[PDB]
């Protein structure tokens, strides 16, 4: 993992699985075609994006219902730190680099 | 009118919103009733302070009022005895409201998204999905997931539901959280019948709590006391409730129904009446009403004779809340605060949600036929999704772009739904030591210290010690000695019915009470305790039961289904009462393996037979549970001995196999002096079902000077074989068929070839000739074995309507006919 | 604290005792409970005046308050939704009483004297009477009697009674009047299940009334509903009640119940919930509940899961009134009181009479065993009878010399019973004409002016208009040409169920709903006048159920015991849900005229057939009721043709026989185009119990040709004609029977004799080997006709636990299975 | 009937029932060798006496439990006159001359 980073599903239908973020936008949402799918009925067709630019990664939600939270607070975007919690819908995820 | 007057018109006006608000509380999202919307004060007191204790204006004591009782809550509390309950209910309904969240909406509507995305999905893709449609109550989906919500928060284990067909696939995608691919596998169906297990994820807390759907019949209301036995089973499991060491009960019942329904069945007021006993109690049930007034085709006014449908829950003093459908976050707020007065009062609180019905019943139903006002009014309705998003732009609590991301989400959701269904398409031993029989004998005296027996009760006492160590064993102790030995094994045994701890015909005594003191006092409860003193994991749960049929063989079904482990018997006072169970063993007992693989492995145990005593202290019906019978659905006995009952009892116990087991006992049988049985039939022999006499397998008799053989099962043995020894009649054998289904084919044609030499063979009964084994044996035997039973002829009392003659007298008269032929 | 807080204390005080000062009125007379017995005014406040419009005392206020609540009667009516209830209450309850005259006390006295010896000979007598004494309850004799005697001032027509067997034979002497001649014929026994009728005439008024008690089963409360279908049967004869020409329910329902019983039978809460309903009241029942704390040697804590048994009458919002046992002035008066409400509203009052059980539950019982505390009371306890004599005495009321009469009086009872019972021991077509059927189709036209019909409901009215006249008559209109001309007859006709007046398959609608106003029209109605403009004495009352079945069916029974001319008709939504029925169809339709001599003429109509809804929708359970059959007992019918089902119902209802029928109907063959009857089979024809095919009777087949016979019965045997007609199938023909009880031995023998070149029979059903007519057929034919059925084989679907598969698909395969092996 | 009465049952069980009046003392109660036996539980074993002194006819109550009534009126005795309503427990009786 050179660069790169990893979100695990601590909470959710997934618990365990891990997604890698090395491409410049990673799409997470309800739709089947998502980079990263997240399968719930609280996550939304189209939800957040993982953006890579220069060296810091950022999660920005694109239009959810239910939004985006970073260490249990709502964002618009958010620049993400070794070991902070991301929900999307009912699911956590953990980031790591 | 001085103030001492306004002041008294205050307090009453008080009283009047508290009991009577709901009268005037705008819960009906049709307005179907126009009519529907203390007078000694005037605009001049609007002003005026009153003593509340801080004093306070009348407009403000009336606006606080009418908020808390008056708006979409219709409350009911003021008929609860407790006032502790009325007090914690007063307060929380009372006190100014915090607001939800944008999130808490935006959540809430999510789950308006999800439910009316599903309906759209299931009445566009397919037909016959009209009568299960949700349309128009859609807010039972946000209600039933705060309910989930606020046990999670709470950190319960479990919230176990029971529900009717309406909305049932929309709760398992939208609540249970089945995946789609799992619901439309096939093309109501069964899918409308099946339990399911999933686990529910809290939202904006930190807990999981697991969720699970009880399976049900077409029959409204019958798995209400079969969810609360599975449920007591679960929490006796999980170490909580009555029979825990805390008392969180963190196993939920969450029980929904319809109005018609729930008004109807008399099944809900047995299961209401379950609620608060030692025997059944689950700390309280949730129950949710989709009250869409409407039952089919019939107004409410031709289903219930009282103002709400939900006014049977009055039985039990629960408190009731009236809720408008249209209001999802007035729905939320209402689960949540049923499932924390659940927490604190551990009983029943009723949810009544008043919705529509936007489809007919069914295919073809144009329900404008029967009600055609209802349906110009629903006509007009526009859904609870859309009111909702429009509600909270009205309001100014979302954007038009926070409103648009919904409708999104809403399409998504829609898209979601029709396309995967798409692709989917396009793709041991049962006998113990003489020390165990020895062990549970010496039990019956191991008395607590001081304790003062009844006299009448000391030599039953006295007399097990000795039958353990002396033999001549009768019923009521050999079943002691099965019960009991389980729990020395491990086994978890629970024994209930009416008047089941001392026994209708003072026989059993499980249960013993102090002359003195009333203390209570449990001799097999010793056996729970190995010599060492480790526990052996095992325990005996015995009840006395309220007086029902239905409720209670529904509860021990439902507890054998929720603890496959555990040894679960329900006693009917006498056979001849269990027809008031007839849903329960119809529509869960002989059929639910077969219908959604359910197994259960309960007993029944009916006192059954002649003895003269009339047609309703005669019979179990025996011919009734032969006839439900099919290939592996129940096992059907009717011992003779109380040795071959101990060895049926622990074999249903021990065999690792969950299936139901009926069995025909005696009355005055346990008390036969020739009913008894030795040492070694318990140490040294299994469970026979098929017996022949002792003079042929134990004495000097010569089975080959037998001309006539006649076959039986019960207590006729016992007369049959005296009249042979008086008569002294060695050219007649009697063979008893102790388990009557399955049919024991191969052991009956080995038992028949011992005897070469019979010209005849009938079948014996005490019953009349349409009732007992006779009419499937009549029609079985013959096919099964032809080269044993081909000529096989019937000796009983004559074909009757009702299972015996109301006469003593002719019962004598009929009796001795029986036995006169059989040796004639 | 000024004058202000002690006001606003008073007004709560006086709230407190209304709502809840049952719960300390002194009830119980064996005060089993120590603990059993608003506080900011003091002493000194006790002689302040306060504004109640009078100014009282604080002490008169408190005196009045606690007379009214607190002394031998618990008073719960502030549940009650109606003000104006609450107020009648309220006001009768809170005034000065007016003692009762020496004359009155006296009377008392004398029914204890009358309940007391009677007991007393009951006791001393026979053995085996204990299960059913009234010792420790006596009070319910001048309590009961009070009741009638209530009515009787009311002037009212009968009393009917309901009971359990506790005290019933003192109720047959003391409240009915039957002598003890009759009484104590022979030597528990059919006498405490048998009906009974008397006069009742009044001490101190002119009026007489009729007393009647209803025949009832073990069973505790399945009777409950089966009063009151037989008291409105009643009233409807005797044009009172709700279709009557008067409001006064001149026929009053009294039941009795136990304390456990009234708790735990679902059948209770069904029963109340059909007290206000249209098709079901009958203005109110007074209820009795004999509570002498204990069922059987159940404590009431595993009874019940709240404060009092009566709690479940809180469903209909009707008043309770809890009394003391030991005081049968207040007995006497809250039975006065509970007919007065009963007549002023026309609702359910609720009686909980206090009292004890002297005895063990039956002989050979110690119930110190399970209770001891509880009969360590009892056995200081004086009766009821000495302890009034005693209050009389200490009150003054009665002299020496008059207790002196007293104890004289009760000797002579006592002796008076002793020595009778010592002597006693050493001592029509069926055919209507073409007019008949042409009224009846042109009564669906006859509209009311401007009423408007649903457009989806019109041709339905059009096409039986043209059926009467053309011909091609389907089920649903035969049915209603049956009904229609029962009433032109002048026979009342009672027909429902759920969805009955529309239909569940929307085929009957026999009411009819206006689409602008609501407003109904029932076309067969206009039969009940003659073309003259004269009434035919006959009636339509067509009503849409509850959900329920149990009290459903139980009143339906009733009803028919009540009026044996009335046509009374009870339909199943399907006929898989009438063993929600089963107490009722074994207890009373089935067996009552064996066991108790009580006829019925009660129709049930069960939907039955494998169309592949599932096992809750497709059978019910033919087996079961022929299994329950025995010689004049019951018809069973299945018929296939609408005019064969036109004959069935109009041979029941014109038959002068009163059995009931019990009629497996149609769901899909009611649209069955080949289903249809021609004008001639209604004008010309009768009831056919075997049916052959019209190609034999009318048309040109050759039964010579015949080598296979196919018997069978209902819709299968169309599917069988279209298989035979396609494949052009001169060698097998098809038998119907259309009666299955009782078999029709000499039509079948002639029907089969006309096949003289039969060399194979089959028995063909759609319901597994174990169901359907095959267990009971294929046992009796070839037993009944040898030179028939001997040989007789079975086609049926494979034996099941349920009656059929959840799947539909299965279904079909199964189907084309028997077809294929019926023409194999 | 030379100077004789007749007592006709008017309200009771036996309605219609005549008993004639022309011995001195003529018992009237429950006991069944009564001269008038009223079978019914409101009448007590010894209830009345209908004594014929001279010309005058007479009611007389022996210490019943219900008492007995003339025209309504409760009495301990009372002289009896023609077309007399005499109340024995539940039954009615008119007196006849
Ligand atoms: C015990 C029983 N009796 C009859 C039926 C037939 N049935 C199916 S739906 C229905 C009406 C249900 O009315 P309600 O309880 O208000 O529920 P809804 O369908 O309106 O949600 C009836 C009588 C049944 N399924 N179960
Ligand atoms: C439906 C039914 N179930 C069971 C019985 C058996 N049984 C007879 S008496 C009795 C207890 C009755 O208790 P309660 O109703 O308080 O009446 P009590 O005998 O005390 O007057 C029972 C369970 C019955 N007769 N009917
Ligand atoms: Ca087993
Ligand atoms: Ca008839
Ligand atoms: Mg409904
Ligand atoms: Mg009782």
């Amino acid at each position: 993992p050179s660069g790169s980073a990893l979100l695990v599903v601590k909470r959710g239908p997934n618990a365990g699985s891990r997604f890698l973020l090395d491409q410049p936008t990673t799409s997470a949402g309800r739709h089947p075609d998502s980079d990263i799918f997240l399968d719930d009925v609280t996550v939304s067709r189209r939800h957040a994006e993982f953006r890579l630019e220069g060296g810091e990664f950022q999660v920005v939600d694109v239009g959810s219902l239910n939004g985006t939270y970073v260490n249990r607070e709502p964002v618009d975007s958010a620049v993400l730190a070794n070991g902070d919690e991301v929900q999307i819908g009912k699911f956590r995820l953990v980031f790591l680099t | 009118d001085s103030i001492e007057d306004k002041n008294a018109r205050v307090i009453e006006l008080i009283a009047a919103y508290r009991n009577r608000g709901h009268l005037m509380a705008d819960i009906d999202p049709l307005r179907l009733d126009n009519t529907r919307f203390s007078h000694g004060l005037t605009l001049w007191d609007l002003d005026r302070e009153f003593k509340v204790v801080q004093r306070k204006k009348l407009r403000d004591i009336l606006s606080v009022l009418r908020d808390a009782y008056c708006r979409h809550v219709g409350v009911e509390y003021t008929h609860i005895l407790e006032p502790e309950q009325q007090r914690w209910i007063q307060e929380r309904v009372e006190t100014k409201h915090d607001k939800p969240t944008v999130a808490e909406q935006k959540y809430i509507l999510s789950k308006l998204n999800a439910a009316e995305a599903f309906e759209t999905f299931l009445q566009t893709k397919y037909v016959g999905q009209k009568r299960f449609s949700l349309e128009g109550a859609e807010t039972v989906i946000p209600m039933m997931d705060a309910v989930i919500d606020q046990c999670a928060e709470h950190g319960l284990d479990e919230v176990v539901i029971a529900m009717p067909h309406r909305g049932r696939l929309n709760v398992l995608a939208n609540i249970v959280g089945k995946p789609y691919s799992q619901i439309f596998s096939e093309f109501g169906d069964v899918k409308y019948h099946l339990g399911a297990t999933g686990t529910y994820i809290q939202m904006f807390g930190d807990n999981d709590i697991e969720v699970s759907l009880t399976a049900n019949p077409s029959h409204l209301e019958a798995v209400d006391p079969v969810l609360e036995g599975l449920v007591r089973a679960k929490q006796d499991l999980l170490d909580t409730g009555e029979e825990g060491s805390d008392n969180r009960f963190s196993v939920v019942p969450l029980m929904l129904h319809g109005d018609a329904a729930f008004a109807g069945q008399g099944v809900v007021a047995e299961t209401l009446n379950l609620a608060l006993l030692r025997g059944y109690r689950t700390g309280g049930t949730i129950h949710i009403v989709v009250n869409n007034q409407i039952g089919f085709t019939t107004a409410p006014t031709d289903s219930r004779s009282s103002e709400y449908c939900t006014d049977v829950a009055k039985m039990i003093g629960a408190p009731i809340f009236h809720v408008n459908g249209d209001d999802p976050e007035a729905c939320a707020w209402v689960a949540r605060l049923a499932v924390d007065f659940r927490q604190a009062f551990k009983k029943d609180v009723v949810i009544d949600m008043l919705c529509y019905r936007r489809r007919g019943h069914n295919e073809g139903d144009d329900p404008s036929m029967t009600q055609p006002y209802m349906y110009d009014v629903i006509d007009t309705k526009r859904g609870s999704r859309k009111a909702y998003t429009e509600a909270l732009i009205g309001r100014g609590d979302i954007s038009m772009k926070e409103a648009e991301d919904a409708l999104r989400d809403y399409q998504g959701q829609l898209e979601r739904v029709f396309n995967e269904v798409r692709e989917l398409e396009k793709h041991l031993a049962t006998a113990v030591d003489k020390a165990m029989l020895q062990r549970i004998g010496d039990a019956h005296l191991a008395l607590p210290e001081g304790f003062t027996v009844h006299p009448r009760v000391r030599p039953v006492l006295e007399k097990r010690r000795e039958m353990a160590y002396e033999g001549r064993i009768d019923w009521a102790f050999a079943e002691l000695l099965a019960l009991g030995s389980l729990i020395a094994e491990g086994k978890l045994v629970r024994l209930s019915g009416q008047d089941t701890q001392r026994g209708t015909f003072t026989q059993r005594h499980a249960v013993i009470v102090d002359r003195k003191t009333g203390e209570e006092f449990t001799p097999l409860q010793l056996l729970a305790t190995n010599p060492d003193g480790t526990p052996t994991g095992g325990k005996f749960l015995v009840y006395n039961s309220a007086l029902s049929e239905f409720a209670a063989v529904g509860f021990e079904y439902g507890y054998s289904v929720g603890n496959p482990d555990a040894m679960v018997l329900w006693e009917a006072q006498f056979g001849d009462f269990v027809n008031g169970a007839q849903s329960i063993i119809d529509e869960f007992i002989s059929s639910g393996e077969a219908k959604w693989g359910q197994l259960s492995d309960v007993v029944l145990l009916l006192p059954h037979g002649h003895e003269g005593q009339g047609p309703d202290h005669t019979s179990g019906r025996i011919e009734r549970f032969l006839q439900l019978w099919a290939e592996g659905s129940m096992t059907i006995a009717m011992p003779s001995t109380p040795a071959n009952y101990f060895h049926l009892l622990r074999r249903h116990g021990k065999d690792g196999i969950q299936r139901p087991l009926i069995v025909f006992t005696p009355k005055s049988m346990l008390r036969n002096k020739a009913a008894v049985s030795d040492i070694r039939d318990f140490t040294e022999s299994k469970f026979r079902s098929v017996l022949e006499e002792p003079m042929y397998t134990d004495g000097e008799g010569d089975r080959n000077k037998v001309t006539r053989l006649l076959l039986t099962s019960g207590k006729i043995y016992y007369e049959l074989a005296a009249r042979k020894a008086k008569e002294n009649r060695e050219d007649v054998a009697i063979v008893r068929i102790e388990q009557l289904a399955p049919l024991p084919r191969r052991r009956l044609a080995e038992t028949l070839d011992r005897y070469p030499n019979v010209k005849e063979k009938f079948w014996v009964q005490e019953e009349p000739a349409n009732q007992g084994a006779w009419p499937s044996f009549g029609l079985t035997l013959p096919e099964i074995l032809p080269d044993h039973f081909t000529g096989l002829k019937r000796i009983s009392r004559r074909a009757m309507s009702a299972p015996s003659s109301g006469s003593s007298k002719v019962h004598a008269v009929e009796q001795q006919e029986i036995l006169d032929t059989a040796f004639g």
